[PDB]
């Protein structure tokens, strides 16, 4: 439930 | 390296592939990026929120 | 606790929430299941393929 | 990456 993502 | 995301703002297609507009946590709007759907596997809850919102608007328009 | 997915086949909303139709690897279509978008983050490549396809038409 | 998902 921890909201993460790769950047460009 | 993965960054915490605060909200999903938008969706678009670039050369046939989906992307979403990311508002990053602890970064102002000027740092917002369009990321490929492939990249947001770890913020699907937020993605889901965004999809629901879109659906809601569509349903408002159709009624 | 996660199973290998072979293909995403459809999208829909149930009670306002988005779901996708999943074809599992090593299982026939009779085992296909609608999963909440929340469940499917580890196969976003396939999700993407599916969304490209419907956009293509 | 291996493509996987949860069942529910």
């Amino acid at each position: 439930t921890k909201q993460t993502a790769r950047k460009s | 390296e993965e960054y915490v995301v605060e909200k999903i703002l938008g969706k678009r297609f670039v050369n046939g592939r989906p992307q979403v507009l990311v508002k990053w946590s602890g970064f102002p709007n000027e740092n917002n990026t369009w990321e490929p759907l492939e990249n947001v596997g770890n913020c699907m809850k937020l993605v889901s929120d965004f999809e629901s919102e879109v659906f809601r608007l569509h349903r408002k328009a159709a009624a």
